[PDB]
C-alpha cells in the first residue's frame, strides 16, 4: 500500500467593524485546517497453458 | 519639620506591548507615603457649622 497525502482547501478572513477597533476582536477570525490522505494498491493477473 | 516622604520606589515608566489588539499599553506606578514622627503639630480652620 503506498499512503499519499492531501492538502486541504482555503479559508478567508474576517472584515472587523470601526466599532471592535480597540478590543480582541481586531485580529479577527482564525482560519483551521487538517491534512488528508489517500491509498493506492494493485491486483494481480494471471493465465496459464500446458502442451 | 514634623513630616517626612517615605518611599520606596520613584516614578517607573513600562510600556508593552499586546499584539492581540494591537494597543500599546503604557504603565506609570510609584509608592509614596505621609508620616509625621509625632501625633501634633497641624491645625485646620473651619467655616462655621
Amino acid at each position: 500500500i503506498l499512503t499519499m497525502l492531501v492538502e486541504p482547501d482555503a479559508g478567508r478572513a474576517t472584515w472587523v467593524a470601526a466599532s471592535a477597533y480597540g478590543s480582541d476582536n481586531t485580529t479577527g477570525s482564525e482560519v483551521t485546517g487538517a491534512l488528508t490522505e489517500i491509498h493506492f494498491s494493485t491486483y494481480k493477473l494471471a493465465a496459464k497453458s500446458f502442451i | 519639620d514634623n513630616f517626612v516622604m517615605p518611599r520606596q520606589r520613584a516614578v517607573t515608566v513600562e510600556r508593552e506591548r499586546q499584539a492581540g489588539k494591537q494597543r500599546d499599553a503604557y504603565y506609570v506606578t510609584q509608592r509614596v507615603n505621609l508620616q509625621r514622627y509625632f501625633e501634633n503639630g497641624v491645625v485646620s480652620g473651619a467655616y462655621a457649622a
